[PDB]
Formats: C-alpha cells, sequence, structure tokens
C-alpha cells in the first residue's frame, strides 16, 4: 500500500453542525455554532494525526506541539478543499446543514473572517489541485511550524517532513506534464503552503479577540479554548519557527 | 496543562 493511499483512508468523516434552519440567521449564532463544530473537528484531527505514518513515533510533547500550532491551518485547508469540491463557489461548506452563502456573507462582520477561508478554496480552484496533492499538502501543514528551540525528536521530524515533501512530488508527476511544468507546479503548490501561514495569522487575529473579550459572549468549546490558551503566550513570546519552502 | 489534548493522544482509539 502506497503512503498517499494510507493518508486517503484516514480522511475524517463529514460532521453536521446541528444548525436549525427554521430559526433566522445572525452572525453571533453562526459564529457560536461554528466554534462548537470546530471543537468536534479538532477532536477528530487528533484521531487523524495519530494514524499518519510516523507521527506516533515522535515524542508525545512534539505530537501535542504540532497539533497546537497547525490546528487552524488544518481546518482552513480541509474546509477550502470541501468548499472547492462543491464549487463554482463563492460558498464555505462548513457542514452540509450550514453553508455560508452570498446572503450569509452580508451579515455584520461575517465577510471579514470568511474572506481568508474563501482565499484557500479560490487557490485550490485556480491551481486545479488533485485529491492526492491535497492529502500530501494537508499532512505537510501539520508539519509546517516548530518551536523556536526545535522539537525533542527534531531529526526524526525532519526525516518525516522530507518523506511527505517527496510524496507531494509523486502526486505532481501523475498529472503527466514535462519536467519544466513539474518544477512549476511544485513551486506553485509549495507557495500556497507558505501562504497558509498568512491565512492563519489573519484568521487568528479575530479568533483571539473573540475568545479574550468575554463581553462579546462568544463561546468556544473546551478543545478550542485549550488550544487558544496554549497558543496566545507562544505568539506573544515569539516561540514559533514557521517553516518556509520559498525565501 | 493541556489536559484534553494529552488525554486524546495518550488514549487508545
Ligand atoms: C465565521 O467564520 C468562522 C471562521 C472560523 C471559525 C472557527 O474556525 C473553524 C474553522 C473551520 C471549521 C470550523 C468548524 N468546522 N470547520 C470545518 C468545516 C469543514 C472542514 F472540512 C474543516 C473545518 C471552525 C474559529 C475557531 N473561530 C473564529 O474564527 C471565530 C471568530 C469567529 C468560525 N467562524
Amino acid at each position: 500500500p502506497t503512503l498517499v493511499s494510507l493518508l486517503e483512508v484516514i480522511e475524517p468523516e463529514v460532521l453536521y453542525a446541528g444548525y436549525d434552519s427554521s430559526v433566522p440567521d445572525s452572525t453571533w449564532r453562526i459564529m457560536t455554532t461554528l466554534n462548537m463544530l470546530g471543537g468536534r473537528q479538532m477532536i477528530a484531527a487528533v484521531k487523524w494525526a495519530k494514524a499518519i505514518p510516523g507521527f506516533r513515533n515522535l515524542h508525545l510533547d512534539d505530537q501535542m506541539t504540532l497539533l497546537q500550532y497547525s490546528w487552524m491551518s488544518l481546518m482552513a485547508f480541509a474546509l477550502g478543499w470541501r468548499s472547492y469540491r462543491q464549487s463554482s463557489a463563492n460558498l464555505l461548506c462548513f457542514a452540509p446543514d450550514l453553508i455560508i452563502n452570498e446572503q450569509r456573507m452580508t451579515l455584520p462582520d461575517m465577510y471579514d473572517q470568511c474572506k481568508h477561508m474563501l482565499y484557500v478554496s479560490s487557490e485550490l480552484h485556480r491551481l486545479q489541485v488533485s485529491y492526492e496533492e491535497y492529502l500530501c499538502m494537508k499532512t505537510l501543514l501539520l508539519l509546517s511550524s516548530v518551536p523556536k528551540d526545535g522539537l525533542k525528536s527534531q531529526e526524526l521530524f525532519d526525516e518525516i517532513r522530507m518523506t511527505y515533501i517527496k510524496e507531494l512530488g509523486k502526486a505532481i508527476v501523475k498529472r503527466e506534464g514535462n519536467s519544466s511544468q513539474n518544477w512549476q507546479r511544485f513551486y506553485q503548490l509549495t507557495k500556497l503552503l507558505d501562504s497558509m501561514h498568512e491565512v492563519v495569522e489573519n484568521l487568528l487575529n479575530y479568533c483571539f479577540q473573540t475568545f479574550l473579550d468575554k463581553t462579546m459572549s462568544i463561546e468556544f468549546p473546551e478543545m478550542l479554548a485549550e488550544i487558544i490558551t496554549n497558543q496566545i503566550p507562544k505568539y506573544s513570546n515569539g516561540n514559533i519557527k514557521k517553516l518556509l519552502f520559498h525565501q | 496543562e493541556n489536559a484534553l489534548l494529552r488525554y486524546l493522544l495518550d488514549k487508545d482509539d
């Protein structure tokens, strides 16, 4: 069995939001429902990461560290893919019972956050990204940041990261293009991977603010609350080494 | 510190 097929088989199931369509829409209602759903997406992300070949061999501390950094990169990219497979859109397919449409985008403060998510699905569409390439890219996003001093199992991590970089390369060759275009596609796809760092930084600005401002009454589940509580001090003390393909 | 995440990684799925 191929390494890419092993990443395919562990693709998490589609979760429903539990959004009652009969009651009218509001930004607060939608944002609250999405945070609660986000916690359930992140609980499934732990199960997902554990089944990625090589991940369970890293020190337990490194496993926690990687999921804590990458949480938003994983969710924005997976949503971007899900929304791109239901395109031409212009829509964010958060769950089958909760799709952010053009009318939902008009709601106060909705667009300002949605636009960073819409950039991801627009890029996968523009570059006509395949399933195999996507699977390789999502695993590479779990391994896109490390602490300032590095990981406990850094050597093993660098070995695992190189392995999945090579896996991405195999999915590019399959598109049957000449080596000049093969270099072009890799440059293009790894540029989107690098640009995820900015998408996340933009999404986390409004997310950290809604979490810290208790007067906004915007609830986060225990799983999301725990990640944000851990991440805020690390971004504050500069304890993050964002890995870049292009300099 | 990060009780829920450590539990989810340590437990058998
Ligand atoms: C209004 O726009 C947003 C944008 C992002 C979020 C939250 O982040 C996500 C990201 C992705 C999420 C979910 C749930 N589900 N999926 C998903 C769905 C499908 C898939 F394939 C992958 C993930 C939650 C975030 C924690 N909270 C904030 O940013 C709050 C300040 C607003 C909520 N509302």
